[PDB]
């Protein structure tokens, strides 16, 4: 459930 | 005397076959390429003048000329994607390369400049200019026992240049030249002028912006320390890419993200949380809800740390972008905490702000904001205290929030919903 | 973050 940097 | 030029004259003299009359013209031509508005860099392309720049490049016996034609093509190269191929086109960058051993220092620093824009340009470029055998000659100038005994503007140069080999991605850089550039880094990344220590962190988050043996290769090196300590520093242009590696690193595994915590930079949270560029709090909270993503055990550092509270602040106030990685935070919290650490977050006041979200008009954090309820209420069913936690929704006015939510377009928002109603509200 | 730098006048 790590996520990646938003936009 | 080379002031102001045109580009005719500029051509005239270069193509006078007169050593000294190219010199003068091409200094004619830095000039004009290096004033700030509107450098007639395609009138320069145009004349055809690239080539002439590039073999000028190796005139060794006329060390003017190679210097002024290295800064004008630099600075041709410092514009689009284009303008960057027109110098690759005419062959500057292995010139460029072998003027990197030259033994006038302000000649090999142009040349480290140039190829730092064309590296720059983009994956591609960044790829050939290795290809060429950049790295090499690039570090053997950063080989020296003390890099104090550089001088500055040279050293900073040189640090921005092996960042641009680093940055970029589809693809990464190749594995062998990361490997080949990370000891100096890391050095450099020791260095004391801010400057160098900045680009310094941006390659190190280049580098740990990928998958997750990309960042291992960075955390084996024994960076982490030496990241959290400039994550604390004054400067803000070294704060925010010594962060951005930070917030990269803890993307990995649980492993990689516990070096981080290991090191000690929950302690620095409170002040990121709370900082007044509104970047830095949302890469903060972003790092945050990764964080809590993770084990119990290090879900339980967050909570040790005090840093529940800041959490709960910014939900509270920030602007949205920020909110919207809280949301994420706490619903990974949830997701992973004990029930002990989940009421926790009850009792630090996680549930007004909470709710008064929900208003958002951004369905997406409609959606991560019901989700941690229902694990709070899964955590409630646990303790039999379901109807405690029903009631302070319902005062905070959370239920009208909710009940609303049943007319909502998105199906996971209204049956989510309607769920929660059902099974706690009746 | 910058990827190009031009060297302006002096």
């Amino acid at each position: 459930s790590k996520r990646a940097r938003p936009a | 005397g080379t002031v102001n030029w045109s580009v005719e004259d500029i051509v005239k003299g270069i193509n006078s076959n007169n050593l000294e009359s190219q010199l003068q013209a091409t200094q004619a031509a830095r000039k004009l390429l290096s004033r700030e508005k509107q450098p007639p860099i395609d009138n320069i392309i145009r004349a055809g003048l690239i080539p002439k720049f590039v073999s000028f490049l190796g005139k060794t016996d006329c060390s003017p000329i190679q210097f002024e034609s290295a800064w004008a093509l630099t600075n041709i190269a410092s514009g689009t994607s284009e303008q960057t191929k027109a110098v690759v086109d005419g062959g500057a960058i292995p010139a460029f390369i072998s003027l990197l051993a030259s033994p006038h220092a302000h000649i090999s620093e142009q040349a480290v400049w140039a190829l730092g824009n064309i590296a720059g340009d983009g994956s591609a470029f960044r790829d050939l200019v290795i290809k060429h055998g950049a790295i090499d000659p690039l570090l053997a100038l950063l080989a020296v026992p003390d890099l104090s005994t550089l001088a500055c503007g040279y050293l900073r140069n040189l640090t921005w240049t092996l960042s641009n080999l680093c940055r970029n991605k589809n693809p990464a850089p190749p594995l062998d030249a990361v490997e080949q550039i990370l000891p100096t880094l890391v050095r450099l990344l020791h260095h004391n002028d801010p400057e160098v220590l900045a680009d310094s962190c941006w390659a190190i988050s280049y580098l740990t912006d990928g998958p997750n043996e990309r960042i291992e290769m960075v955390v084996k090196k024994g960076v982490v320390p030496q990241l959290v300590k400039l994550l604390g520093a004054t400067e803000l242009p070294i704060v925010t890419p010594a962060l951005r590696a930070i917030g990269n690193i803890v993307t990995g595994t649980d492993e990689q993200t516990q070096k981080v915590i290991d090191a000690g930079a929950l302690a620095v949270f409170p002040s990121l949380l709370t900082n007044p560029k509104t970047n830095i709090q949302k890469e903060a909270t972003w790092t945050m809800s990764n964080i809590t993503a993770g084990r119990q055990d290090q879900i339980q550092q967050v909570v040790n740390h005090g840093l529940v509270p800041f959490l709960v602040g910014v939900l509270s106030k920030a602007d949205f972008k920020t909110q919207k990685e809280a949301a994420w935070a706490i619903t990974n919290y949830t997701s992973g905490g004990t029930v002990e650490q989940i009421v926790y977050l009850v009792h630090c006041g996680i549930i007004e702000p909470l709710m008064n979200l929900l208003s958002a008009k951004d369905t997406k954090i409609i959606q991560v904001i019901l989700d941690a309820i229902s694990n709070i209420f899964q955590a409630a069913e646990k303790l039999g205290e379901t109807e405690k936690l029903s009631i302070m929704i319902e005062e905070c006015g959370g239920l009208d929030k909710i009940e609303a939510l049943q007319r909502h377009e998105n199906e996971s928002v209204y049956k989510a919903s309607l769920n929660l109603i059902e099974k706690y509200f009746s």
